[PDB]
């Protein structure tokens, strides 16, 4: 392949793992916060059986 | 002499559009608007334009 398309892709890849890492972590912030209440909330559920 | 120079003009004038060879084209574009390429507005890079 080409030069050009070469570093174009490879900015390409990089910007898309900047984004994906940036969407993981803002992902699993929400999934903890929301199993953390889900916990918080069937742990009376768990007692009681 | 006069001969040897006529000749030699046709033989040069004769070279240069018909008998030519140039580059491969290779082709690739950054914008991402153009979607449709004439493929004759195609030129070499400024840095291989001012070498040759």
């Amino acid at each position: 392949k080409g030069p050009k398309e070469l570093e174009s892709i490879n900015a390409s890849m990089k910007s898309d793992i900047e984004n994906v890492r940036q969407e993981v972590s803002s992902y699993k912030e929400k999934w903890l916060r929301d199993a953390e209440i889900f916990g918080k909330i069937t742990s009376i559920f768990k007692e009681e059986l | 002499t006069f001969e040897h120079l006529n000749r030699d003009t046709l033989r040069y004038i004769n070279l240069l559009k018909r008998l030519s060879v140039d580059l491969a084209k290779q082709v690739e574009v950054s914008d991402p608007s153009v979607t449709v390429y004439e493929m004759d507005k195609w030129v070499p890079s400024e840095k291989l334009q001012g070498i040759l």
